[PDB]
């Protein structure tokens, strides 16, 4: 009993490790792959399941699903086979050893995390847990205790005002549109273009693509006509087959469903506007340090000039009198993960944990009461 | 089988071995022979004296008292015809079969006596649901106690109906497979539409049970299955009554298999832990 | 200069005068012999009445004899008749077993470390035509592992495994006429205790003299060597290491020592002159070993069906010569005596058989 | 190999006229053989059995395997080669190596049950073959010893009852049935901590 | 989801 | 496991290693014989003392020793009851083929989970630092084989649950 | 009960020996030879029928016809004979000694398969056998997981493509273009160059030329022009009766059939464009793993430069940015034996087998469920 | 995979022709099956379900169960080995993502068109795999018209027929004046 | 065979 695990159940990737480290030791995708063909040859019985970088390496004979869908779990058993595969194989650490601090959106289900409760105390009997927000380990990781938080991750996007030392719970807006909807409408503009991509492994091949080789643009109309003279734009990439691939505006058509959320069809708004609603709902004196402080976290916010366009677009509906700056650390990938640690270094927290005594005496409903 | 089966197939297959040559003449067959099912209630099937010509069927109920003080007079005419005759073994529910008039239908007679014990248990469901369908004043509440030393509690109220399950558990080996069994029991729902929510309660008995004297105790949970009639109208009656009778036995024959399952799989894994002992050998 | 003889092990090993031919015990109830030819070893001949298990062997540089000496609580002297050996029963009265077994340098008596808390010493005797046994059980409270002899035939060391290694005193009056003046003591008659170990230092596996027949030397299991050097007054001396326990002793000259057991590889020490301490010497046999594998296609699929496919015979053991050579039985001697012994051999439980040399290291 | 017009998977349905009246057992075996091969007109009997797969009729005769299986009891040989030996030997000599006020009554009481025991004239040719063998050892034993007396000749009965199909539901019946069997039956205490080894009792070992 | 959405 | 059981692990394996030799020593008590001596319990000369590598007071291992036979024997760290079960379960099902792993007993020690032996019929037809490892890697993986057992209970119970709720 | 016989029915010759040994112990060709003639002699009433190197040193004055045709059966008797002489006068081992292994080409019929399992069951009553495919045994015998297999025998060409521990059953191709359409091409063009033969022995002279004297052309074009400067390709060969034999364009005309099969009039494709059809069906990431690894076994393949001629064909028609490799073991004729032979060594398959329990129970259709 | 099936039963069909002569094979000799364990133990009692069909040379072939295999591939594409899901699977996930109360109007009229529906009993499977996966509270009715085959161009006619669409082609003028582009912008 | 090609 010396530290702590983190461990962020991202919707599209596990981060983990030791509490104290500036880095993550484990960064797996939350991947739980089986055999989708019969086998013939005999000197192999192996492992029925699989989980993890041998599920990517090996996806071109595996029907991938992702266990986590949106924020919320979907298959139990999935979830359980992935922590105990980064448990015992990745960490190599028993859970009596250490506790573990847990990690999930906001505005989710009670059940989800009552069975998670359960589940952690019940099979690896981890001596004590927690459960906290994203954001607020994000602002833990920033260093600040006011602004607003913008956690665009791969399953949910949310925002969540925040002042000096307390919270306004009454403010958090959750949008289900994250990176698993625009993949699906680029996959659907890359048909529209002439290459198609159906199953699992391409959608990793797109995953990859959009990583690698996709930005938001300032204008859209400036940009749609700088496209009309398609000579300066097109990309090329290099599939692993070694087919080429040309990518000209689906560069920048796919983030800019983020701002209209009306091209996948869902009657919402985008983030600017639910951030612009969300600090309104707040009340008037907080409202200059909101703008003056705008936190962002997740790995859907990475796209070059995305903070531009948000400071753009911020400036615009908000009244033109005083100053909105955006703060874009390089290393929001892993802010959540670093909160969680700094978190759980921190003296004072090392008697807000749940233990196995009072959980039993009391009974899973106690997490409900723990800090919401 | 999965869903356990409400059919004894014990009675099917003596009556058909005795129908099949039914039509051979003067042929008495005489039989005496005695079963026994779940929920601790024995059977019996004797001739009720040297004529040979007529076979009985009986009962012995453990909770018969509740029965004959509610009155089954409804399963003495609609399930069950002429063909019922007052108790004779321990003053529980007997028939017989009259092979001296022409017995015409050869499956269904014996469908209707393969569920006797299902049959005489909705006397009591399928009237309170009557009585809270009906709009009658709500019918008191009643606790039914079956051989098991668990109990058995319902509640029939205006708009729905309740139900609540006691669960007690013998052998320590089997207690905490129990508690694992019926812990995923109350949230698994992502497969199911139109079905009744699941809780379940060990700690802390429910309200209902307080005043009357059902199963109390320490290590006993609880299970209560919440009624509305989109489920337990006159169509979809029988199935949730078969579901919800059948459900301690699905319990447990579940739980065994689970423990063959479990069985293979460790029983698999040894040839892998052999596998890589052989490293020790020579070439 | 490794050499394979059979792939079960080995129990014990005997040699001629000319080192031309070798016994094998097969760890069956036989013994086989092998001679040379050119530079290739060959069976020549195939020596079986014993219905037990062989576990002692010994040869007689002149008289061409060699006792089998092991359970079945018998012992037979094998004797040369023109091309053929022939058996000569012995009586040793015993009632467990017998393990070990050693000749003398006159070739005049033979000693058995029984297992039955008994040490038996036997002479020739033509009256009745066969071997009379005497006994000596005074101070014997366990088994005896090893034995070793002096050049005038009187003095007997007797390892066993109740902590001590002590010399005796035999002497037959009717095959033995009287010693010349020694250190140790008196040359008294058989059956006594002369001396016992200092204190407690683990079992005993091995014993050695020298030629002037003034050190004796033995191992343990404790990981220890000791040192009795009777030309001071019983000046004894220690050493230890973190090697596994030894399973051999001798030594090349006065000063100069060899062992070896399960280390998988000969280990040599030395004997100050004065400073009554010893020190050590690693791996005087050769620097290191090497290590080989191959593809074999088929064995690729082969193993997996039974062990992991990736696996092989790859060993941390294959670096240091400590893959096959599983552990070490005992050591001899090549060429003259315990004086500069230019050669020495060593046995090996893997079921083989192996040479070194002393001078071909060079330093 | 001796007959032709049936299908792979329909052979055991057709190899089961044995549990029919296709089998007699036969007090000589190469008398019927030249019998069959003299007449073997009205000895050969004929099958209609019926594919369970296209519904098509199709038959075969009956030829000397009627006594052959059931012969084979007593002459294992032809199947077996390793257990060259009868069985009407083996019981005599089964009751030879017990004490002697014990094999007087033995021979007297030897039970027909069990299905491969159903076969016809099963017990006049054990009880037959018996007599024989007994019947010949005491002549030799009273020829070594003169005498003018006659022992009693040894009786030895084969009975013919129901049940020969089950013997064992019966015996479990009255098992249960015994309060003596609540008392011997194995407690679950007994194997909480002893063991399984409970179970372990034999009737032929003992230390 | 349970209503509205899937998950 | 460096930070967790790397350190018990290297000090069993070096206590095994150090222990693992053997010799064949004739029968000194009952006429002719090999026989194993640890489990006789005849003579004390040739006994060493046992010795135990262990960190948690639920979980234990033992170390003997002998002159033919080298016997070990383990706890395993087992928290709630159906580990308990599960693991003798699994060890129940390791016994009953224990016949072709020439290494294992037929029974647990009295008091102690699954115990194994050594003797010098097994260290010349056998590898030597085969068996060691053999025996550390089932240290290690019966933690993995128990998770994954739990695991493997508890989703059949969630898919018979699933399976019976469909109907109503 | 110490080894196992496997024998490998070719279309073409008979491949049989023990389990354990790296070389065949018989090797015959398929011949069920009968008397044509009269005969007049007295001294004589000898083998109404002939099998094996005897029909092949007497073959002038037999009606040899080969009992399998491409792959599949059509007279039951002469593979009777065959398999009785095999066992018998050849290796002399008993059936019910040591079981049999047998192969066939994939996509077969299944009464072949049953017939086959029902003949050796009754008759010879071998106490078990199995039934595979000479692919996955060239796949053992090369000693790798993951190709594409080139089995072009002498009946049947097919390829089944496989990944690590599994096969993909839905893209196999079977053409029945083999050697015995190559020598019936060949005989037809020596008849155009002035030499002919019709009958059977004739048919194995050719043979023989065909296996002595044929090879296949990096260029077709270019090897025509240079034979129209007939004076270096034009080679002699000596005939039975002594008469010579010269032989120009028509070394390298029969072989290309193969790339072409035009010639023939056959409306398919050759062996190239088949095999990288059914690797483009195959999914995109094991496209990379079946282009690196390509084995290829039969007789009708050991012609030089057919492997330079297919890697250039491939490179050509794939994309031009990556390693294509082939993979030509000097011993690929007895390829599908070997690994037969390593498959019944393997410990794992001595539960595999079928045995006559089996088959006491019901017709051989047991062969398919099992065994395959 | 008819073909491929047929190479297994013992025929073979590997050119065009071929192809041909299977294609009107399937169209005259396949249907659906309600249950496909059920068909195929009958089918293991084959005396009642094999047909023949006479092949232009004369030749006649008997076709059992590849009669209801072969469309079975639409419920089970991992027949072919592709990784998706079946027609109902894939119905029911578009009519899940719309709103949910056009959910209802959408149950209650399912139109099916193409050939590659018209074997019978198609429209049964549907309606049962549909009502199993879709609450049972509802009523889910499949409209099958005995027109199919050309209902699209019926529909292009009476389309073209319209008075509101004579307005709504691309002429000369204007496509020559803007590009081929302005066919992407009329009506997507 | 029995269509297409002999066999
Ligand atoms: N370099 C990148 N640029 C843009 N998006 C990225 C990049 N790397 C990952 N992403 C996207 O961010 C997602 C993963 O980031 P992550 O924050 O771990 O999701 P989560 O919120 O579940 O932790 C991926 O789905 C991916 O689409
Ligand atoms: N030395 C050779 N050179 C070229 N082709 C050969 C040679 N030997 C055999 N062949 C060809 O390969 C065929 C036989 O190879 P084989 O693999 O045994 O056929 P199968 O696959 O039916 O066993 C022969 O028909 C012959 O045409
Ligand atoms: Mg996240
Ligand atoms: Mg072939």
């Amino acid at each position: 009993e010396t530290t702590a695990l983190v461990c962020d159940n991202g919707s599209g990737l596990v981060k983990a490790g030791f509490a104290g480290d500036d880095a993550p030791r484990a960064v797996f995708p939350s991947i739980v792959g089986r055999p989708r063909h019969q086998g013939v040859m005999v000197g192999m019985g192996q492992k029925d399941s699989y989980v993890g970088d041998e599920a990517q390496s090996k996806r071109g004979i595996l029907t991938l699903k992702y266990p986590i869908e949106h924020g919320i779990i979907t298959n139990w058993d999935d979830m359980e086979k992935i922590w105990h595969h980064t448990f015992y194989n990745e960490l190599r650490v028993a859970p009596e050893e250490h506790p573990t601090l847990l990690t999930e959106a906001p505005l989710n289900p009670k059940a989800n995390r009552e069975k998670m409760t359960q589940i952690m105390f019940e099979t690896f009997n981890v001596p004590a847990m927690y459960v906290a927000i994203q954001a607020v380990l994000s602002l833990y990781a920033s260093g600040r205790t006011t602004g607003i938080v913008l956690d665009s991750g791969d399953g949910v996007t949310h925002n969540v005002p925040i002042y000096e030392g307390y919270a306004l719970p009454h403010a958090i807006m959750r949008l289900d549109l994250a990176g698993r909807d625009l993949t699906d409408y680029l996959m659907k503009i890359l048909t529209e273009r002439g290459y198609s991509f159906v199953t699992t492994a391409e959608r990793e091949i797109v995953r990859d693509i959009k990583e690698k080789l996709c930005y938001v643009a300032l204008d859209f109309e400036n940009e749609m006509a700088t496209a009309a003279s398609s000579s300066s734009l097109e990309k090329s990439y290099e599939l692993p087959d070694g087919q080429v691939i040309t990518i000209g505006n689906e560069r920048f058509r796919c983030p800019e469903t983020l701002f209209q959320p009306s091209f996948i069809g869902m009657e919402s708004a985008g983030i600017h506007e639910t951030t612009y609603n969300s600090i309104m709902k707040c009340d008037i004196d907080i409202r200059k340090d909101l703008y003056a402080n705008n936190v962002m976290s997740g790995g859907t916010t990475m796209y070059p000039g995305i903070a531009d366009r948000m400071q753009k677009e911020i400036t615009a509906l908000a009244p033109s009198t005083m100053k909105i700056k955006i703060i874009a650390p390089p290393e929001r990938k892993y802010s959540v993960w670093i909160g969680g640690s700094i978190l759980a270094s921190l003296s004072t927290f090392q008697q807000m944990w749940i233990t196995k005594q009072e959980y039993d005496e009391a009974g899973p409903s106690i997490v409900h009461r723990k800090c919401f | 089988m999965i869903l356990l089966e409400v059919n004894n197939r014990i009675i099917e297959e003596t009556l058909a071995l005795k129908f099949e040559n039914a039509a051979a003449g003067n042929k008495p067959e005489a039989v005496e022979v005695t079963f026994a099912d779940f929920d601790g209630v024995l059977y019996h099937i004797s001739n009720p004296n040297g004529d040979k010509t007529k076979v009985m069927v009986s009962i012995s109920l453990k909770f018969y008292k509740e029965l004959q003080a509610h009155g089954a007079d409804e399963l003495l005419k609609r399930v069950y015809g002429s063909y019922l005759v007052n108790p004779e073994s321990g003053y529980n529910v007997s028939l017989l079969y009259d092979l001296e008039n022409l017995p015409a239908s050869k499956d269904s007679i014996v469908h209707q006596a393969g569920m006797l014990k299902r049959n005489c248990f909705a006397s009591v469901f399928e009237k309170y649901f009557q009585f809270q369908e009906e709009g009658k004043e709500g019918e008191n509440r009643a606790v039914i106690h079956y051989r098991d030393d668990e109990t058995m509690y319902v509640e029939s109220k205006k708009d729905r109906v309740t139900v609540v399950f006691s669960t007690v558990f013998k052998d320590d080996d089997d207690v905490v497979i129990g508690k694992v069994f019926m812990q995923e029991f109350k949230e698994g729902r992502r497969a199911s539409h139109t079905a009744p929510q699941v809780l379940f309660s060990h700690r802390e008995p429910p309200l209902e049970l307080k005043d009357t004297d059902a199963a109390v105790g320490d290590n006993i949970g609880y299970i209560t299955f919440v009624l509305f009639p989109r489920h337990t109208n006159a169509s979809a009656r029988d199935n949730t009554i078969n579901l919800i009778h059948t459900f301690r036995d699905y319990l447990h024959y579940h739980i065994k298999c689970s423990k063959a399952y479990i069985h293979t799989r460790m029983r698999a894994k040894t040839s892998d832990f052999l596998k890589v002992l052989n490293r020790a050998r020579p070439d | 200069a490794y050499h394979s003889f059979l792939v079960e092990p080995i129990s014990c090993h005997a040699w001629n005068k000319d080192r031309t031919q070798i016994a094998i015990c097969p760890n069956n109830h036989e013994v086989h012999i092998y001679e040379k030819s050119g530079n290739k070893w060959v069976q020549v001949h195939e020596l079986k009445e014993h219905n037990g298990q062989v576990t002692g062997i010994d040869w007689a540089p002149d008289s061409n004899r060699i006792v089998t000496c092991g359970t079945d609580r018998n012992a037979y002297v094998w004797t040369l008749k023109g091309r053929t050996w022939k058996p000569t029963l012995v009586i040793l009265r015993i009632n467990r077993a017998a393990r070990c077994v050693r000749w003398a340098p006159n070739e005049k008596k033979f000693a058995v470390g029984s297992g039955s808390r008994v040490i038996s010493i036997c002479y020739f005797e033509q009256e009745n035509d066969w071997w009379v046994c005497k006994h000596i059980k005074k101070p014997i409270r366990s088994t005896v592992l090893s034995l070793d002899w002096h050049p005038n035939s009187v003095l007997l060391a007797a390892g066993s495994c109740d902590f001590k290694c002590r010399i005796f005193s035999a002497y037959i009056k009717e095959v033995e006429e009287r010693p010349a003046p020694t250190p140790w003591g008196s040359k008294m008659p058989f059956g006594e205790l002369m001396f016992e170990s200092s204190s407690s230092c683990g079992w005993v596996h091995g014993v050695c003299f020298s030629a002037n027949g003034s050190r004796v030397a033995w191992v343990s299991h404790d990981s220890t060597v000791c040192l009795a050097d009777a030309d001071k007054k019983m000046a004894v001396a220690t050493l230890a290491s973190e090697t596994l326990p030894l399973l051999a002793v001798t030594f090349i000259t006065e000063s100069s020592l060899v062992a070896a057991g399960h280390d998988c590889f000969p280990v040599l020490f030395t004997y100050d002159s004065a400073a009554g301490k010893l020190s050590f010497g690693g791996r005087l046999d050769v620097p290191k070993q090497s290590s080989q594998r191959g593809l074999t296609a088929r064995e690729r699929f082969q193993n997996l069906d039974k062990k992991a496919s990736s696996e092989g015979s790859a060993a941390a053991g294959a670096g240091l010569d400590s893959l096959h050579k599983n552990s070490v039985s005992q050591i001899s001697v090549l060429s003259g005596g315990k004086a500069k012994c230019s050669q020495f051999c060593t046995t090996g439980m893997d079921g083989g058989m192996s040479i070194w040399d002393v001078r071909s290291l060079e330093s | 190999d001796r007959e032709v017009g049936i299908p792979p998977e329909q052979s055991l349905e057709t190899a089961k006229a044995v549990k029919e009246r296709y089998s007699y057992v036969c007090p000589d075996l190469v008398k019927e053989f030249n019998k069959y091969d003299t007449d073997g007109s009205k000895w050969i009997k004929q099958y209609t059995g019926i594919n369970a797969i296209s519904k098509k009729e199709f038959s075969i005769d009956v030829g000397y395997e009627r006594f052959l299986g059931p012969e084979i009891f007593f002459h294992p040989e032809f199947a077996n080669p390793d257990f060259t030996q009868p069985i009407s030997e083996v019981v005599d000599e089964v009751i030879q190596n017990c004490p002697i006020d014990v094999r007087r009554p033995l021979y007297k009481n030897i039970v027909l049950s069990g299905g491969s025991t159903m076969f016809r004239d099963f017990g006049r040719r054990l009880q037959r073959d018996l007599k024989r063998t007994v019947d010949a050892r005491l002549k030799l034993s009273e020829e070594l010893s003169g005498g003018r007396l006659k022992p009693k000749p040894i009786d030895v009965q084969v009975i013919t009852h129901h049940m020969q199909r089950y013997a064992v539901w019966f015996g479990g019946s009255m098992l249960a049935s015994t309060p003596e069997f609540y008392q011997v039956c194995h407690t679950k205490k007994d194997y909480e901590e002893i063991g399984p080894s409970i179970c372990r009792h034999n009737p032929v070992f003992g230390v | 989801w349970x209503a509205x959405c899937p998950a | 496991m460096t930070a967790t059981l790397r350190p018990y692990l290297s000090a069993v394996r070096a206590t095994l290693q150090a222990a693992l030799c053997l010799e064949n020593f004739s029968s000194q008590v009952v006429e002719r014989h090999n026989k194993p001596e640890v489990e006789v319990r005849s003579s004390k000369e040739l006994l060493l003392q046992p010795v135990t590598i262990s960190r948690n007071e639920k979980e234990k291992v033992l170390i003997e020793g002998s002159i033919n036979s080298v016997r070990v024997s383990i706890a395993v760290k087992q928290a709630d009851e159906i580990e308990k079960i599960l693991c003798h379960k699994f060890m129940r099902f390791m016994m009953m083929r224990a016949e072709n792993f020439f290494i294992l007993r037929r029974k647990p020690v009295e008091g102690y989970d699954i115990s194994f032996l050594i003797t010098n019929f097994h260290t010349e037809q056998m590898y030597k630092h085969k068996l060691v490892d053999f025996v550390i890697h089932f240290m290690e993986e019966i933690d993995k084989e128990i998770s994954e057992m739990k695991l493997s209970v508890n989703a059949r119970a969630r898919i018979v649950a699933e399976e019976f709720l469909k109907n109503f």
